[PDB]
């Protein structure tokens, strides 16, 4: 195969603005790169085919360019409809036709996350499992991770995080790291901490709770 | 033109399925057909191809001796007989028309999921509280807060498939200390609607 690498990972613009997307390759793919717009809950659609061409029905705000490895899709006057996920595909070394991992044109500063922790219920603790939850509220940028700790014992891979899309106003993100233990192992311990590390915090931050 | 799929549903590791992309709007024979797929959350991955009459066929790796494409140039449809189905394959299947390697026309997709139970909702006590929607299949879910009243400060987190195959998400709200709070959880896919007060 041939690797197609897109970026930005996401565009955050309000209508009217100009959005520039990029699709880079590992080899020359000539002027054989196509673009795909995939509105929400819908199906992929042909935008610019070959790198400058606009398939039937496509407006002019969509402009394509590049030759070789580096390309660029350009949407000059963003419209509420143009807010979708844009894909790039190469049709040089066929097969396999490889695709770019996407770019989402989303709508409408470094803020340290506000941390909270949530002890397990009881209605849960009867089935036999305990789910401790950590919450990292509204923070920028995204990159930031959680290290759970069961009595100052770095924990490994028994947690699972989720992240909201970028808020339109704050320009932030949120995160739900859930540590899942047995009720037994749970009763077998003491301090349940969640150490948060993030760019907007000169000092790492913790939130704990003896049970 | 109109490329439209069928065949999707739930199937478990081992079993197989068969789709089909029926054609209208055109002369289905003068074009090469395609199969592309979107694994929930990820992006685009092409799966296989077939030509004008049907002798040439190149597959994506990750398959064959598993995936087998075909077509009936007389009644206008495109086929894909999946077998050996795995988790990895859980995805939305598209069939695009070839131009070349130029899928100039797509279909609305069909969903194939590889894995039926309702969620066990538990409470998570400015402040911050929420609900833990746990162990349910399949997706999706919807969590409201106070029947649509509490909207500002809500963060329903995208969910996480677990080692069991039962999804579990979280929805949290940030409220100014000091009023009753209830989260409205509804798993339309299994008829499990659940409210849970929070204190």
């Amino acid at each position: 195969e041939i690797v197609l690498t897109q970026s930005p990972a996401t565009l955050s613009l309000s209508p009217g603005e100009r959005a520039t997307l990029s699709c880079r390759a590992s080899q020359s793919v000539s002027s054989y790169l196509a673009w795909y717009q995939q509105k929400p809950g819908q199906a992929p659609r042909l935008l610019i085919y070959d790198a400058s061409n606009r398939a039937t029905g496509i407006p002019a705000r969509f402009s394509g360019s590049g030759s070789g490895t580096d390309f660029t899709l350009t949407i000059s006057s963003l419209e509420p409809e143009d807010f979708a996920v844009y894909y790039c595909q190469q049709r040089s070394n066929w097969p396999p036709w490889t695709f770019g991992q996407g770019t989402k044109v989303e709508i409408k500063t470094v803020a340290a996350p506000s941390v909270f922790i949530f002890p397990p219920s009881d209605e849960q603790l009867k089935s036999g499992t305990a789910s401790v939850v950590c919450l990292l509220n509204n923070f920028y940028p995204r990159e930031a991770k959680v290290q759970w700790k069961v009595d100052n014992a770095l924990q490994s891979g028994n947690s699972q995080e989720s992240v909201t899309e970028q808020d339109s106003k704050d320009s932030t993100y949120s995160l739900s790291s859930t540590l899942t233990l047995s009720k037994a192992d749970y009763e077998k311990h003491k301090v349940y901490a969640c150490e948060v590390t993030h760019q907007g915090l000169s000092s790492p931050v913790t939130k704990s709770f003896n049970r | 033109v109109q490329l439209v799929e069928s065949g999707g549903g739930v199937v478990q590791p081992g079993r197989s399925l068969r789709l089909s992309c029926a054609a209208s709007g055109f002369t289905f024979s003068s074009y090469g057909m395609h199969w592309v797929r979107q694994a929930p959350g990820k992006g685009l991955e092409w799966v296989a191809v077939i030509s004008y009459d049907g002798s040439n066929k190149y597959y994506a790796d990750s398959v064959k001796g598993r995936f087998t494409i075909s077509r009936d140039n007389s009644k206008n449809t495109l086929y894909l007989q999946m077998n050996s189905l795995r988790a990895e394959d859980t995805a939305v299947y598209y069939c695009a028309k070839d131009g070349s390697g130029l899928l100039d026309y797509w279909g609305q997709g069909t969903l194939v999921t590889v894995s039926f139970k309702g969620p066990s909702v538990f409470p998570l006590a400015t402040a911050a509280l929420g609900c833990l929607v746990k162990d349910y299949f399949p997706e999706p879910v919807t969590v409201s807060w106070n029947s649509g009243a509490l909207t500002s400060g809500v963060h329903t987190f995208p969910a996480v498939l677990q080692s069991s195959g039962l999804y579990s998400l979280s929805s949290v709200v940030t409220v100014p200390s000091s009023q009753t709070y209830i989260c409205n959880v509804n798993h339309k896919p299994s008829n499990t609607k659940v409210d849970k007060k929070v204190e």
